[PDB]
């Protein structure tokens, strides 16, 4: 009856930038998703491919908690088939998504007067990010023909831009922490079940 | 299909009860927040209540606070509004709206067909706004720092007799199915929608909706029934209205050959507008006639179908890989070939406050004349001015597409009375016979 | 999307001042920013361009050293310190948003100069200001001996709009500008801060 340590994911004191989103494996465990779904802290609980009411009924081989911090106006980019600068460039979900997305406002945790520049996002990369891919590489984005030897300038923009997370920003610009539960079941025995 | 049917509306009596039930299919109904919105017959939308994804948090409008219970049964994926102790003001049509996003950035995309139940707005949106076909109409919402400033502003277009339709969400974006014509805007505690060009299908009621972190409700807007009633570049290209003018600029390989050219249209007295951003591509909000094409080192801006709004300075700009500078073109002065007009000629003797000021500035004017080439000679009793008169011509008129020129002769206070008659002779193609009003002292 | 410039006014030759460009309506950190000069009645002369403070700042060949561009993404502002100003720099400065991002779904001015602010006006001259003098004259009204350009001239405070032609001011021997509005006249001179109803 070892309950799943969702506290180390949802209640973590320091989340990760959306480009370098953390991924925690959950298995050898029992997880009650009804507590998360019936929690008032979460502003968004969008389940794709499954239904949250039946989450405790099903079992999967393992769960992946993909934790990051995005902008409010940007939370709608964590749905399957969405496009933009987070979905296409930072964290892509396949249209055949079997999981859930859990977004809660975290202004009082990840904002700072003057800007919480500790959170970043990837404006620049060659191709759209493959679903469930992350790229932590900070390589100068050559947008032009001329190789410029890795100096930040025209057609050599730094690929990562910072998030301006101030407590006075409008809700669409406030830091929302997002945890994506990706559910995987296969020939390996279903190990993470729900009460 | 993400359709949301709804029923439970009919004839009831004040002080009674009524159960409205709407069933949603095609999406995970148990993951999206939903809400009940109300529209009185011939009145703006009034947001009744709203229930979260889990059904745990419920929000109610203070006009209906304490007497309506919003409920949600996820097993059957249906959602209910229990109306109790009804009033006469509740006779309206009810919709249940799917909420795309969490609160506060509420976004109502899919709406029910409408249940006819028979038994003030925070956002001071204008009661109405009149537009014309092809116009650029800005209908502006207005709210406090809790309504507009902190939460997303969403614009709904309700056609007469239909459910509302989302146009703008998150203050800037548009759904998949809304033309780019509509553009959101938000500044401080005031939001707005800009419709660039209007058609017969823009005749609808436009509402602005925003959540409140203080009022804890999704206040709507009021009405606003929209009614339809070096880059070497040529110095001055031109063409007749309806023609296709080619403005071709050329730099170098570093200037333009290996970098993306852009074309900007600076109307007189206004900031430039980017008409072309790639070598070929064109930003939204610009007429499709403004084509661009960069062949090798020469970029061509083709303006087809000139009009009175097409006369402006068209600059081409491209980044330099060598000089490291966004070098602009010389600036092509595009003007339309209008039929030669008749210069209306006027003259003014200097006022007596000129005499009290110590100078005398006598002015001669030529209004509504084409083309730009025209001369004014100050014939002061068969005598010509010697390099003292100064004149500047207007730009081509925004609507009449014609010119206006004013010549000012600034002479000494004692010079005004030492002579008796002052006159200005005009030389223009539109008036072969010179026209002059000879005022006297 | 709107960019508002502030800091345009009287400048002594060789002086120092600061243009501040407040940018709203877009994620300020994602788009490059630039300043563009326009001498009165002349073409667009690019001033400078920036994307990141720690990155490379690009300047026009004629302004290298005497200009300094900077950003403040917390305030969503673009700053331009201009010092040791020379005579030819009297102009109108536009704050222009130069997009560089490509979202692969809908290109939005990915390499152009997308949106231009209203632009301020900088006069690098030691000459002092002088209040406009309005003289009523197709009804017209001259406005002479005001320094510097611009002055906002209108008929009936904007009530009468059709037929109001305004011609650009001129540089006289005294160095004092003059326009006239032709069809009461409202003449509003911001640098001298005088509102005149004649
Ligand atoms: C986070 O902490 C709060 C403290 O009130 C608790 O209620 C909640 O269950 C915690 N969440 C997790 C995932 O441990």
């Amino acid at each position: 009856t070892n309950l799943c340590p969702f506290g180390e994911v949802f209640n973590a004191t320091r989340f990760a930038s959306v480009y370098a989103w953390n991924r925690k494996r959950i298995s050898n465990c029992v997880a009650d998703y009804s507590v998360l779904y019936n929690s008032a802290s979460f502003s968004t609980f969008k389940c794709y491919g499954v239904s949250p009411t039946k989450l405790n009924d099903l079992c999967f081989t393992n769960v992946y908690a993909d934790s990051f911090v995005i902008r409010g106006d940007e939370v709608r980019q964590i749905a399957p088939g969405q496009t933009g600068k987070i979905a296409d460039y930072n964290y892509k979900l396949p249209d055949d998504f079997t999981g859930c997305v859990i977004a809660w406002n975290s202004n009082n945790l990840d904002s700072k007067v003057g800007g919480n520049y500790n959170y970043l996002y990837r404006l620049f990369r060659k191709s759209n990010l493959k679903p469930f891919e992350r790229d932590i590489s900070t390589e100068i984005y050559q947008a032009g023909s001329t190789p410029c030897n890795g100096v930040e300038g025209f057609n050599c923009y730094f690929p990562l831009q910072s998030y301006g997370f101030q407590p006075t920003n409008g809700v669409g610009y406030q830091p929302y922490r997002v945890v994506v539960l990706s559910f995987e079941l296969l020939h390996a025995p279903a190990t993470v079940c729900g009460p | 299909e993400v359709q949301v049917l709804e029923s439970g509306g009919g004839l009831v009596q004040p002080g009674g009860s009524l159960r409205l039930s709407c069933a949603a299919s095609g999406f995970t109904f148990s993951s999206y927040d939903m809400s009940w919105v109300r529209q009185a017959p011939g009145k703006g939308l009034e947001w009744v209540s709203g229930i979260s994804y889990s059904g745990g948090s419920t929000y109610y409008a203070d006009s209906v606070k304490g007497r309506f219970t919003i409920s949600r049964d996820n097993s059957k994926n249906t959602l209910y509004l229990q109306m109790n102790s009804l009033r006469a003001e509740d006779t309206a049509v009810y919709y249940c709206a799917r909420d795309v996003n969490f609160v506060p950035l509420v976004t109502f995309d899919y709406w029910g067909q409408g249940t006819l139940v028979t038994v003030q707005s925070v956002l001071t949106q204008p009661p109405s706004a009149s537009g014309t076909p092809g116009q650029r109409v800005t209908l502006s919402c207005t709210g406090s720092s809790s309504n507009i400033g902190s939460n997303s502003v969403t614009w709904y277009q309700q056609l007469p007799g239909t459910a509302p339709k989302l146009l703008i969400y998150d203050d800037n974006q548009r759904p998949s199915g809304v033309p780019d014509r509509f553009s959101g805007s938000k500044s401080g505690t005031s939001a707005s929608l800009a419709i660039s060009g209007l058609r017969s299908e823009d005749e609808a009621d436009y509402y602005c909706g925003t959540w409140d972190y203080s009022l804890s409700a999704y206040v709507f807007g009021g009405g606003t029934k929209l009614t339809v009633l070096v880059l070497t570049q040529p110095p001055s290209a031109s063409g007749t209205p309806g023609q296709r003018v080619t403005i071709s600029c050329s730099g170098s390989s570093s200037n333009i050959g290996s970098n993306a050219v852009s074309w900007y249209q600076q109307l007189p007295g206004t900031a430039p507008k980017l008409l072309i951003y790639a070598d070929n591509k064109r930003p939204s909000g610009v007429p499709d006639r403004f084509s661009g094409s960069k062949s090798g080192t020469s970029a061509s801006l083709a303006i087809s179908g000139l009009r009175s709004e097409d006369e402006a300075d068209y600059y081409c700009g491209a980044w330099d890989s060598s000089l490291n500078a966004y070098v602009f073109g010389g600036g092509t002065k595009l003007t339309v070939l209008r039929t030669v007009a008749a210069p209306s000629v006027f003259i003014f003797p200097p006022s007596d406050e000129q005499l009290k000021s110590g100078t005398a500035s006598v002015v001669c004017l030529l209004n509504n004349f084409y083309p730009r080439e025209a001369k004014v000679q100050w014939k002061v009793d068969n005598a010509l001015q010697s390099g003292n008169s100064q004149e500047s011509v207007t730009e081509q008129d925004s609507k009449d597409s014609t010119y206006s020129l004013s010549s000012t002769l600034t002479l000494s206070k004692a010079d005004y009375e030492k002579h008796k008659v002052y006159a200005c002779e005009v030389t223009h193609q539109g008036l072969s016979s010179p026209v002059t009003k000879s005022f006297n002292r | 999307v709107q960019l508002l410039e502030s800091g345009g006014g009287l400048v002594q030759p060789g002086g120092s001042l600061r243009l501040s460009c407040a940018a709203s309506g877009f994620t300020f950190s994602d788009y490059a920013m630039s300043w563009v000069r326009q001498a009165p009645g002349k073409g667009l002369e690019w001033v400078s361009w920036i994307y990141s403070g720690s990155g490379n700042k690009y300047y026009a060949d004629s302004v290298k050293g005497r200009f300094t561009i900077s950003r403040d993404n917390s305030k969503n502002t673009l700053y331009l310190q201009m010092n040791s100003l020379r005579a030819e720099d009297t102009a109108v400065y536009y704050c222009a948003r130069f997009p560089i991002a490509r979202t692969s779904n809908s290109q939005s001015s990915y390499d152009g100069m997308d949106v231009w602010g209203q632009g301020t006006l900088v006069t690098v001259s030691s000459a002092s200001t002088k209040g406009p003098s309005v003289f009523p004259l197709a009804l017209g009204c001259l406005v002479k001996d005001y320094f510097p350009e611009p002055v906002t001239v209108s008929w009936n405070s904007g009530a009468l709009t059709s037929g109001v032609h305004t011609f650009p001011a001129v540089l006289q021997s005294s160095g004092l500008y003059s326009l006239s509005s032709v069809v009461t006249c409202n003449v509003d001179h911001k640098p001298s801060n005088t509102k005149v109803d004649k």
